[PDB]
DNA sequence: ATCAGAATCCCGGTGCCGAGGCCGCTCAATTGGTCGTAGACAGCTCTAGCACCGCTTAAACGCACGTACGCGCTGTCCCCCG
DNA sequence: GGGGGACAGCGCGTACGTGCGTTTAAGCGGTGCTAGAGCTGTCTACGACCAATTGAGCGGCCTCGGCACCGGGATTCTGAT
């Protein structure tokens, strides 16, 4: 049994080491497809589209995962929690 | 030189008669209508180019102004705008 | 269709991001700020097609919707 | 002589706007309406930023708005903090905050 | 003796309702010249240039400082240190 | 001249930022970060200055080099 | 429908620096986003400092002082170089 | 007949940006020079990024650039890192980073 | 509480000095005719996006379980506040 | 100079990493359709321009009454007791 931590290192050198996308894209495209319904009815997409979307939506959430963590060992946790996700963001200015 | 002052300060007699303004106030509302006027040409212009048209219509200010200002600022913003020209073609 | 961003999904984008340990309360705080991105995009490329009188949004209209919020896109056309 | 501001109902000027965009190398040619357009918008901006100063004015004791109460107006709503987000108002000063942890 | 921390909170409470500038005017002007001395020599200043540079320097140090006040919270202490300042500006890309 | 910023003007910049207590390292990292920051925008005014042919850098020139780094300043002729 | 690119110009540059690596079309995509990128950024950068300075003409002098404000350190001090270089020996 | 770029001794196209200049109507009108200085500065650009990109690829024993590649050599030169800061490149990936206190 | 005493509100005065009221006038906005050309719009076309279907298979899931990291509690010592 | 915040040590114990085979549905490839993007042609209706103008906009000049800051009195802060 490998101790905590561990295979979550692992998975970081795996994901970092690549550049695929991480979210399946059936189940982006339905969000994205819903999300766009409550601006205008009848919206098509092309894929190219979708995937543009994707692309920087992945690459958002992992530069904010990047500052989220840094929150989080300035506060000498090694866990991420709300509150460090809520710092970023608010010295990022969103 | 060219400022908007008259203006501004024809403006806040409408809104507000019994009101004054400092000079560096008046300075700040100078370099405001400035910068929100550029916002807005330029993006209009680049929408413009994107789309491949040479001309700059109303249509692409009330876009430019449909991105640029948030929320029900846009709202009263297109009211105002499309007021103006209807006024203005009659 | 926001549950469909599951929490393994939202792990490896932690791993890529060099996080090792996660809250268990991360992932909806995570399908929050996503939310609320993709909506601010999706705004302004439905605005692009629109102005372009368009039905289709295209990969165009996304890269410049994320050129204008300040995250430029490298790849499709920029 | 009815100027094109008079004809848009306008206290900002539609002719000095057209000559503006005309030189400014937006576009090679500019539509009839696009500067009462912009104008008008531009306008009720002016407006909105000056009422609510008047009103902060006059919360403050005086007849004459300086830059404190445009900071004022802009800083304590959402969607004029968000329009002037990157943006310095010279002597505006900032808004009374501290933080809870910090009170006695 | 007032107790430490009372008149810290009088001077939050002064200087956040003024709007006058905190920085010396005469030795800022001093950094002023002797920083752009590096760039080109025998620089002249117009008055209004040298204003313009202390109100936004004002502005950048005291939004800074708001970003390193919200960063020390967050490790639970009441003092800015400069790891605090080193997050906040890491956190804002600079 | 970086020392004319004394401890009691950082200390000023703080109060207005709302910091209540601050530790005694902090008056050096700030007067580094300030002379970070006024050499990037003396530079970018000294080049308009320059490419002016002019001798004098003007108020215009400092408004020109904040808004190219994304720091818009309002009352000084834009 | 023939839609204009910079591929053949990444293509002959990537030929002269490195004759034996060739590039994906993903890769070529991204340094066709670059070329246009820095071009928009330097001719509005241009574009300001003509009507900043009441000039109806951007000139090689626009081009290098947007050179200078917008490319960092030594990436700059290269490029004047290599702009200066090809308008001596374009005259 | 000499073209412009082979005048100049450039891969780029000066007749091209000439033409993207005079059409973007950045200004009234464009010098004959600043196309060839554009077109040079574009084209060191080019030579720089692909250059570090090719040597990426070389150390992975690949002999085709990808995204991938162009990522590392951007990110891994603090100068062409500041230049496309806020820039995302498709397919890039990140660099392997690990905080020091998460390791074993 | 309990009072001492600075800190801060608040009131009447003041003069003075920037804002606004007012004059002279000029040049840039206006009015009106002519040209041209851009784009508003009708029809074609065939491209791409969409809905639908089979099968699969790799990925998400619940929970049982260990464990180690998050945080409450105590004690110190000396760094900043005044 | 002092005193109260930062730091250290620790119990502890509960929040979450790991497996495992379970319960889910992503996705990849095939089948047809057709909304609609885009091309081609036109006609043309709106803008660029040219020439006279005139009436707001702007430089200049004054007077004023709004407000920076002076002296007094008050109340509610806060610390010693």
């Amino acid at each position: 049994r490998y101790r905590p931590g561990t295979v979550a290192l692992r998975e970081i050198r795996r994901y970092q080491k690549s550049t695929e996308l991480l979210i399946r894209k059936l189940p982006f495209q339905r969000l994205v497809r819903e999300i766009a319904q409550d601006f205008k009815t009848d919206l098509r997409f092309q894929s190219s589209a979708v995937m543009a979307l994707q692309e920087a939506c992945e690459a958002y959430l992992v530069g904010l995962f990047e500052d989220t963590n840094l929150c989080a060992i300035h506060a000498k946790r090694v866990t991420i929690m709300p509150k460090d996700i809520q710092l970023a963001r608010r010295i990022r200015g969103e | 030189k060219e400022s908007y002052s008259i203006y501004v300060y024809k403006v806040l007699k409408q809104v507000h008669p019994d009101t004054g303004i400092s000079s560096k106030a008046m300075g700040i509302m100078n370099s405001f209508v400035n910068d929100i006027f550029e916002r807005i040409a330029g993006e209009a212009s680049r929408l413009a180019h994107y789309n491949k048209r040479s001309t700059i219509t109303s249509r692409e200010i009330q876009t430019a102004v449909r991105l640029l200002l948030p929320g029900e600022l846009a709202k009263h913003a297109v009211s105002e705008g499309t007021k103006a020209v209807t006024k203005y073609t009659s | 269709n926001i549950q469909g961003i599951t929490k393994p999904a939202i792990r490896r984008l932690a791993r890529r991001g060099g996080v090792k340990r996660i809250s268990g309360l991360i992932y909806e705080e995570t399908r929050g700020v996503l939310k609320v991105f993709l909506e601010n995009v999706i705004r302004d490329a439905v605005t692009y097609t629109e102005h372009a009188k368009r039905k289709t949004v295209t990969a165009m209209d996304v890269v410049y919707a994320l050129k204008r919020q300040g995250r430029t896109l490298y790849g499709f056309g920029g | 002589a009815k100027t094109r501001s008079s004809r848009a109902g306008l206290q900002f000027p539609v002719g000095r706007v057209h000559r503006l965009l005309r030189k400014g190398n937006y576009s090679e040619r500019v539509g009839a309406g696009a500067p009462v357009y912009l104008a008008a918008v531009l306008e009720y901006l002016t407006a909105e930023i000056l009422e609510l100063a008047g009103n902060a004015a006059r919360d403050n004791k005086k007849t004459r708005i300086i830059p404190r109460h445009l900071q004022l107006a802009i800083r304590n709503d959402e969607e004029l903090n968000k329009l002037l987000g990157r943006v310095t108002i010279a002597q505006g000063g900032v808004l009374p905050n501290i933080q809870a942890v910090l009170l006695p």
